[PDB]
């Protein structure tokens, strides 16, 4: 089981994301 | 000052007290609520719960 780490209150309405750099990715 | 929905990061000074175990009290911690006799435990809760 993954665990809580970080936790940021910050408002923002994500819709994309990059990686800065094998490795993965699936969407819950 | 300005409040909206409030998804607040900033607030100021919050209250304490000392901890009166094996009483019934009336309690508070972070904000969760209840009476109870609170006591010592053998319980190991992990660090983030
Ligand atoms: C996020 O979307 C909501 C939709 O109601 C909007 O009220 C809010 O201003 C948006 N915030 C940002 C940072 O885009």
């Amino acid at each position: 089981a993954l665990e809580p780490l970080v936790d940021l209150p910050i408002g923002i309405n994500i819709t994309r994301f990059q990686t800065l750099l094998a490795y993965y990715v699936g969407y819950l | 000052f300005e409040l909206l929905h409030a998804p607040a990061t900033v607030c100021g000074p919050k209250k304490s007290t000392n901890l009166v175990k094996n009483k019934c009290v009336n309690f508070n911690f972070n904000g969760l609520t209840g009476t109870g006799v609170l006591t010592e435990s053998n319980k190991k809760f992990l660090p983030f719960q």
